[PDB]
């Protein structure tokens, strides 16, 4: 699981390397920076 | 106060000798312009 | 001989001499608008009379209803719109369109959602009902944001427009409402502070409600004087929803001026009437009605764009059909501010006096002249005792332009009634529309214009038959521009743009030239009135900045240093027109800045002067206009000793938050910054890395570094 | 938010996303922040993988 | 990847930044603020070179079950 | 201070206005010629008023002029400072040594990147370079000549190889999107040109819908571009015979409607009904674009008179080898035989009018012309309200 | 402006220009005269200035 505050949680912490774990976290960064400036961020309403 | 509405009036005369006056040549000239480029276009040569 | 003008219109046709008939050149009209304010009610209520008569229960103010009220049996204006036949045209509008009507809520809906609060600082002046007055939209709604913060209201801190309509509109509901007002203090002299001041329910209802009143002293071409209104903040939201709607209806509708502007008009004007031209039967008439539509807002009642705003969402959430019908509401239960009161005054003790309007009819009306005294004497059934008129029907001009202009590109839009052998189309904005009738002949014409007549009657429209007239297709005239046999002359209306723009010597200069070449561009001006345009422009910038030719014996303060600098510098061909330099600018080079086109004639000296890195007649927080110069047009200019700004003319809590913020990031003055945390945290941030690098650098000293490093410590974010 | 859904996400993973959503009966047009959110989940699948 | 994690104490400039060698671990600000922690790349990616041999893996696996 | 004081450097001007000394380079060496003083035919349309290094969306200009001249606030780049990575550090060089006010910079960088697009009536060339000087070159009743001191061509080529390359198999989305964001040209994805100009031929806007760009709504029926005026067209299936003999079932439009109409440089206004076409107004542009405008609305219009002028066969395919619809094979058939449908149409009397003058058949400005079009010596201008209106891609 | 408009319109119809032929004539074009005044119930023309 991965969240939008460059924060994560996994379940064996050897099945991603650091890399990947690294690029995830920056791509759903950029998506949340992108909405912020869109402002869309708040109106975004997550999976609950 | 009771509004004052314009006075109702005639035709006059001196208005039409003030415009036959006011648009004849005079030897005196007071109208004049600031200088501008140097015209190196065709059509600006027209214009000038 | 005795000469005549008007003898020029015997050898040249009238369009192509349009220009000299107005008097665009001299001192437009100016003015108590009082006067005027109660005369719009009166005409308003009057054409509505006939309506359904009742009080509200939530205001207590009287309401005139003149929606499916009785069909009109004369020529008078009518405000009796029915419904159905509403309906019918928008139903008609939807199916010649596909799923238009869908399409324009969601896209509104969308940039609705995304839309912030701070939108609603644009526009102009506003009525501020904290202190019930107009002031600058910016600051209403930043003191109507710091009155809700003390009665449990938010929304604002939350961002978008949203949850800024939601608790106003909760704020309706409060039983009573607090806030911040001027108290002028005498101690003499009057010294301004703010007292904490509250309001029941029922006058915080009145006081949204209320719309304030001025005088349209601006106008150019009509002798009689027309009131504008402007409204509160707490209407500007939803009226901005409404509006964006409507534009993205008429944007698609090939029958609506609006809101393209330019070329783009005259390019729909051309192709509407070559289409009309086409569409004619053989033999047949295809005439054209010039209509200058009067009481274009007098007689249409908001209930009409409730329905119409009711009818647009068919298909559309809940929530969301809800919140765009709150304008409506709100404008169907305006109440009108009524100016400063008449003065009365005696001249046999040279003793005069304004009576404000709350006390008009404390005075016996015998007093009054007789005209304002049927004014009021007709006012007072409407009259509120706080000095107020209750406006329900009828529109303030200026607010549903875009929803006004859809209802009449739907009336144009039926093209048919009863089946009759004629068919008709036009083009409408804002109170100036353009019909087109094409029939077998003169007469079936006339009985199409008829019915299109009597249709605009069913929907409170009401063309002028005195400032309209008819005649065969290819000569007429809308919004001021003029059509005759293929040739759209632009009226030239564009003179009075010429003088300085009055934001600085390189930016006025710029933003001058700019506008001759564009005015070239559009409206046909000749390439010798192009040259004349410079040369009197350039004229009047010099003598407005006090800075005319070096050489000239002209005397003034800086015309010394002008001239001490015309021979202390060799190359004389490369000064600016506002150190005295000749002018170079031509026709073939209005678009370029005169810095970059004299860069070479300059002199080393005075280039290096001149386009000095580090100016201290440039600053920062006076780049804000180098993009637009206020309509905003964009103008090309350079940096240099001539971009100055002139002297200035929770306030301070904002400005300075800002101001440091900017200093801070000097990337956010461009584009908006990002970031979920408060403002404090991410400074201190900043502030703790710049002092750490400047040391490291060398930049600051131990103890400097040490006093920083304590401050950022008790702040809370080291 | 559409808008924001086709400019930072390629067309095929939109694709994806509304197909799942129309195997579920939901509409994209009527939920865009749940297709965004299934668009991320299928970016973030593939870029894991 | 990760948080602020002040186990680096202040934060270092995009200079001071490449002197660390690839997968080290660095305390950087994001846009206007926003302290977080970084890992230096050991590559140059494409995302859309991703996504689109995950389509192609996605339909060679429908492919085969078809 | 103008006249005295401290003197600075005059590097910075050499680079950091490159766009205004590059107007007035452009001006300088400009050739003048003859004027003109003939009326002037123009048309409104929508051109660059300025040129452009490298025409990008408004976000990503912005997001590139922080990169340029904000080393600092540049968290995540995205998939925008690759394509213009050239870009980037050109104007970081060229803007390096410099002190004046980065806002500054920043409003410059602006104006030399993000576009400005204008209705304008133009006459001639429509280059940003024209458009500079269209207020001298231009004119009501007056012209003048003038020469100011490539990749569409390559990108056109590119688009349609990968449409062709895509459409023969099966899922072309995915194939043809990987293989436009997998391309380049010369130094920078199929995403650097096609994202510069508005709209295209209509593999470009294939390929835009295909990638994430907003494409005008225009509708492209081979090379037709219809935009709807009015009425609903309802498309019900019916059994026509065509003039070959054989009989074909197909979609036709009952109920009247009216579209403005382009072709390359030929513009009018077309009216029809089911089954029929009813009236067509033009512009006399070129004889090549003429025909093709006449040909293609008949066609597209479904006339009966046009399925009867049908006189070989309709078997044809692309180069992909795929059998069409039968309104395209129709297109392909007079296209190719343009003589086919013209001599069968029936002709119509002159348009006696002051300006409404006929065409022929053969394009020549000949009275006689054909039942319905008509040739009118005035300007019509269309295509307004480009709303980029939602378009999804199957 | 309107002289301007004038003056290109008579140079839309031949093609030279004309300045100097409205005001003061040529050997081809005679000068240009409006309808400027009028006296005993006679109009009168008028030069081009």
């Amino acid at each position: 699981i991965f969240s939008y505050n460059q924060d994560y949680s996994l379940s064996n912490e050897s099945s991603l390397d650091e890399e990947g774990k690294g690029r995830v976290l920056s791509r759903l960064t950029e998506l949340q920076a992108e909405l912020s400036l869109k402002n869309l961020w708040q109106v975004l309403i997550g999976e609950e | 106060e009771e509004p004052k509405i314009p006075n109702k009036c005639r035709v006059a005369a001196w208005v039409q000798t003030e415009m036959n006056l006011l648009s004849t040549l005079t030897s005196k000239r007071a109208l004049d312009l600031p200088e501008i480029g140097p015209d190196v276009a065709p059509v600006e040569h027209v214009g000038s | 001989m005795n000469i005549n003008p008007y003898f020029l219109f015997i050898d040249v046709p009238i369009q192509a001499a349009i220009s000299t008939t107005f008097p665009y050149t001299g001192v437009p009209p100016y003015s108590t608008g009082t006067g005027y304010t109660i005369d719009t009610v009166i005409r308003t209520h009057e054409y509505s009379n006939k309506g359904k008569q009742y009080i509200s229960d939530v205001t207590g103010c009287t309401m005139v209803d003149p929606t499916n009220g009785p069909l009109p049996e004369d020529n008078e204006p009518s405000a009796y719109a029915q419904l159905d036949c509403v309906l019918e045209a928008l139903d008609r509008m939807d199916e010649e369109h596909p799923g238009l009507f869908q399409a324009a809520s969601q896209n509104a809906m969308e940039t609705l959602m995304v839309t912030t609060v701070d939108k609603l600082t644009q526009g102009r002046q506003t009525f501020d009902w904290t202190v019930c007055r107009n002031q600058p939209a910016a600051t209403a709604l930043n003191t109507t944001i710091t009155s809700f913060r003390l009665n449990d209201l938010n929304g604002a801190d939350k961002g978008g427009l949203i949850p800024f309509c939601q608790d106003i509109i909760d704020s309706l509901d409060r039983p009573e409402m607090t806030f911040f007002s001027v108290k002028n203090i005498k101690k003499i002299k009057r010294i301004p502070m703010k007292v904490k001041d509250k309001i029941t329910k029922v006058e915080y209802i009145k006081r949204a409600l209320s719309l304030n009143t001025m005088t349209k002293d601006a106008e150019r071409g009509k002798l009689k004087r027309r009131a504008i209104a402007t409204a509160g903040i707490q209407i500007r939201g939803f009226v901005l929803v409404v509006e964006n709607l409507a534009k993205n209806i008429c944007e698609n509708l090939e029958q609506s001026g609006l809101p393209v502007g330019g070329n783009e008009k005259k390019a729909k004007l051309s192709n509407a009437v070559a289409k009309m031209l086409s569409n004619c039967p053989p033999g047949g008439i295809s005439m054209t009605v010039t209509g200058d539509n009067t009481k274009w807002n007098e007689c249409l009642n908001p209930r009409i764009f409730l329905a119409m705003t009711e009818r647009i969402t068919r298909d559309s959430p809940i929530w969301f059909r809800d919140f765009c019908s709150i304008a409506p509401v709100l404008f169907s239960n305006k109440i009108a501010r009524l100016g400063k009161g008449f003065m009365i005054t005696s001249k046999t003790k040279r003793l005069k006096a304004q009576i404000p309007c709350p006390d008009l009819f404390s005075i016996p009306l015998e007093r009054y002249n007789e005209e304002t005294r049927a004014k009021l004497k007709k006012l007072k059934p409407f009259f509120n005792e706080e000095g107020t008129a209750s406006l329900s029907p009828g529109m303030m001009m200026g607010m549903f332009n875009m929803l006004s202009t859809v209802l009449g590109v739907a009336a144009l839009g039926i093209k048919n009634i009863g089946n009759k052998e004629y068919l008709w189309d036009g083009l409408q904005s804002s109170d100036d529309f353009a019909l087109f009738v094409n029939a077998k002949d003169e007469e079936t014409c006339m009985e199409g214009i008829n019915d299109f007549y009597r249709t605009c009657k069913l929907l409170g429209i009401n063309m002028s038959k005195k400032k309209s007239y008819c005649n065969e297709t290819g000569m007429f005239e809308f919004t001021s521009m003029f059509y005759r046999d293929g040739f759209v002359s632009n009226f030239a209306m564009e003179l009075p743009s010429f003088g300085v723009a009055g934001v600085n010597e390189s930016a006025d200069m710029a933003i001058g030239m700019t506008i001759i070449k564009n005015n070239m561009i559009n409206n046909g001006m000749g390439p010798a009135t192009a040259q004349t345009a410079i040369q009197l422009f350039i004229a009047d910038y010099r003598y407005t900045y006090k800075c005319h030719r070096g050489d000239s014996k002209v005397e003034g303060k800086r015309m010394k240093i002008i001239k001490e600098l015309w021979e202390n510098t060799k190359g004389r061909d490369g000064l600016l027109v506002a150190d005295g330099g000749p002018n170079i600018y031509n026709l073939r080079n209005l678009h370029i800045p005169e810095i970059v086109l004299k860069y070479n004639l300059m002199d080393p000296e005075y280039k290096g002067r001149l386009l000095h890195p580090q100016n201290p007649f440039v600053g920062h927080l006076s780049i804000e206009g180098i993009k637009e110069a206020d309509k905003k047009m964009d103008y090309d200019a350079v940096s240099g000793t001539h971009s100055w700004r002139t002297k200035r003319n929770e306030e301070q809590c904002y400005a300075k938050c800002c101001n440091l913020f900017e200093a801070c990031f000097n990337s956010a003055s461009y584009r908006k910054p990002v970031g979920q945390h408060s403002m404090l945290e991410a400074m201190a941030h900043r502030l703790r890395m710049d002092a750490r690098l400047d040391y490291e650098s060398g930049r600051m000293s131990k103890d400097d570094f040490e006093k920083a490093m304590a401050h950022l410590g008790e702040i809370g974010y080291i | 938010m559409d808008t924001f859904i086709t400019r930072n996400f390629q067309t095929t993973i939109i694709q994806k996303a509304k197909n799942t959503m129309a195997e579920f009966s939901e509409d994209p047009e009527l939920q865009p922040a749940m297709l965004f959110n299934i668009c991320v989940h299928l970016e973030v699948c593939y870029v894991i993988s | 990847s990760g948080k602020y994690d002040p186990d680096l104490g202040d934060f270092k400039t995009i200079e001071e930044l490449e002197k660390l060698k690839p997968g080290e671990k660095a305390n950087i600000l994001l846009y206007q603020g926003k302290p977080v922690k970084v890992v230096k790349r050991k590559r140059y990616s494409a995302l859309s070179n991703d996504i689109s041999q995950g389509i192609k893996r996605q339909r060679m696996t429908v492919e085969s079950m078809g | 201070w103008n006249t005295y004081g401290p003197i600075g450097d005059t590097e910075g001007f050499e680079r950091v206005y490159e766009s205004f000394f590059l107007r007035k380079m452009r001006l300088d060496n400009a050739t003048w010629g003859r004027i003109t003083f003939g009326p002037v035919e123009r048309v409104r349309k929508r051109v660059l008023l300025n040129p452009l290094t490298k025409e990008m969306p408004p976000d990503e200009a912005s997001n590139v002029i922080m990169e340029i001249l904000f080393p600092k606030e540049a968290g995540i780049p995205r998939e925008s400072t690759w394509i213009h990575r050239e870009l980037i550090k050109e104007k970081r060089e060229k803007l390096k040594g410099t002190m004046i006010t980065p806002i500054v910079l920043a409003y410059m960088l602006e104006r030399e990147l993000v576009a400005r697009r204008r209705f304008l009536p133009v006459a001639g060339a429509t280059s940003a370079e024209f458009i500079e000087m269209l207020h001298c070159l231009q004119g009501e009743n007056w012209r003048q000549i003038y020469h100011p001191g490539s990749r569409s061509q390559s990108m056109i080529v590119a688009c349609r190889k990968i449409i062709r390359r895509s459409i023969v198999a099966s899922n072309p989305l995915e194939l043809a999107v990987e293989i436009a964001n997998k391309t380049v040209i010369d130094t920078e994805p199929l995403k650097s040109c096609l994202a510069a100009i508005d709209g295209g031929d209509v593999a470009c806007d294939i390929i835009r819908a295909a990638l994430g760009l907003k494409i005008r709504q225009r509708q492209r029926f081979g090379r037709l571009e219809l935009k709807r005026i009015s009425g609903r067209g309802f498309k019900n299936d019916e059994e026509i015979l065509i003039g070959n003999g054989t009989i074909q079932k197909i979609g036709i439009w009952d109920g009247e409607e009216e579209f403005h109409v382009r072709c390359g440089e030929c513009r009018g206004i077309l009216k029809k009904s089911k089954m029929k076409l009813e009236k067509l107004l033009i512009n006399s542009a070129k004889k090549e674009d003429m025909r093709d405008l006449i040909i293609l609305c008949m066609v597209f219009s479904q006339d009966t008179r046009m399925f009867q002028g049908v006189r070989g066969e309709i078997n044809f395919l692309n180069r992909a080898g795929q059998l069409l619809s039968p309104m395209y094979q129709l297109q392909r058939y007079f296209l190719n035989r343009s003589n086919d449908l013209f001599d069968q149409w029936g002709y119509e009397e002159s348009p006696k009018a002051s300006e409404l003058h006929g065409i022929n058949e053969s394009m020549n400005a000949s009275d006689y012309t054909l039942k319905g079009v008509v040739v009118t010596r005035n300007v019509i201008d269309d295509f307004s309200s480009t709303e980029t209106e939602k378009v999804s891609i199957t | 402006q309107q002289m301007e408009a004038i003056v290109e319109q008579e140079s839309s119809i031949q093609g030279y220009d004309m300045t100097k032929a409205c005001f003061k004539g040529d050997r081809v074009n005679s000068p240009k005269t409006f309808s400027i005044g009028t006296q005993e119930g006679k109009l009168v023309k008028g030069s081009f200035g």
